[PDB]
């Protein structure tokens, strides 16, 4: 995360940390969100270069990447589902969403705690407005030109950007479609970055934190006129219900 | 990897 502050999972207790196994400790690879006790949502691009469920391990309840955290829970991936129309197109990703069924060494799904909670999915519809300020979180880089990653969780606040604005040529032109969500900082100083992908974009809808987007792409980090782009979760609700329901 | 990726593996 560029900008924002360092924080503890207790402030993003749906955050899921997805690592890849090694031939020998596992490598942090990207973020995700606990959308139900057995199911983590993330980005499909996180799994392409090796799409085998046995190669991944999911930790819930972590403030510090790649070390033990009190109240941590470690899960194997029972089932790995990538969207059927996932696709890379030279600038960006499309239909960039994945579902992971998680399970412990002893069979259990996620056990709630102050550091492990689920996050709500957006409603089909809702009347009554809400704010366009939404939260991001992850272990991504703190600046686009860093080598090296922070090792401790960070969080920040960005504003949603209208499709129309995001589609202006100065922004991302016709690469942006109705299945995507754009979010940036109005003064271009806080953003998600490399290593934040798959992680959540938390808006506050009908009074509760809501998973409105998944970190998918953007040119650099906190660059002027280059918002972060998120899978628009509300668009995939029926797809999500048909798999986890 | 598409150019505007924010993936650690790109």
């Amino acid at each position: 995360i560029v900008g924002g502050e360092f924080t503890e999972v207790e402030n993003q207790p749906w955050f899921a940390a997805i690592y890849q196994k090694n031939k020998s400790p596992p490598s942090f690879k990207c973020g995700g969100s606990l959308i139900s006790p057995c199911w983590v949502a993330s980005a499909a691009h996180c799994f392409i270069q090796l799409p085998k469920k046995e190669n991944y391990v999911v930790y819930l309840g972590q403030s510090k990447e790649s070390s033990y955290n009190p109240g941590e829970m470690k899960f194997e991936v029972e089932q790995l589902i990538l969207h059927e129309y996932y696709r890379e197109d030279s600038l960006a990703y499309h239909n960039d969403i994945a579902l992971l069924k998680i399970r412990t060494s002893t069979g259990q799904c996620a056990q709630p705690s102050r550091s492990i909670q689920t996050i709500a999915l957006p409603p089909r519809f809702t009347d009554a407005p809400f704010g366009s300020d939404c939260e991001i979180t992850g272990f991504g880089k703190e600046s686009e030109s860093d080598y090296l990653y922070p090792k401790n969780l960070k969080m920040s606040v960005v504003k949603l950007v209208s499709h129309e604005q995001c589609m202006q040529p100065h922004y991302y032109g016709s690469e942006i479609n109705y299945k995507m969500l754009c979010a940036a900082d109005p003064e271009w100083k806080t953003d998600s970055c490399k290593g934040d992908s798959g992680g959540p974009l938390i808006c506050n809808i009908e009074g509760r934190p809501t998973l409105s987007g998944i970190v998918s792409w953007g040119r650099g980090c906190a660059e002027k006129n280059k918002p972060g782009v998120y899978t628009r979760v509300s668009h995939f609700l029926d797809w999500i219900q048909s798999h986890i329901g | 990897c598409p150019a505007y990726s924010r993936y650690i593996g790109c």
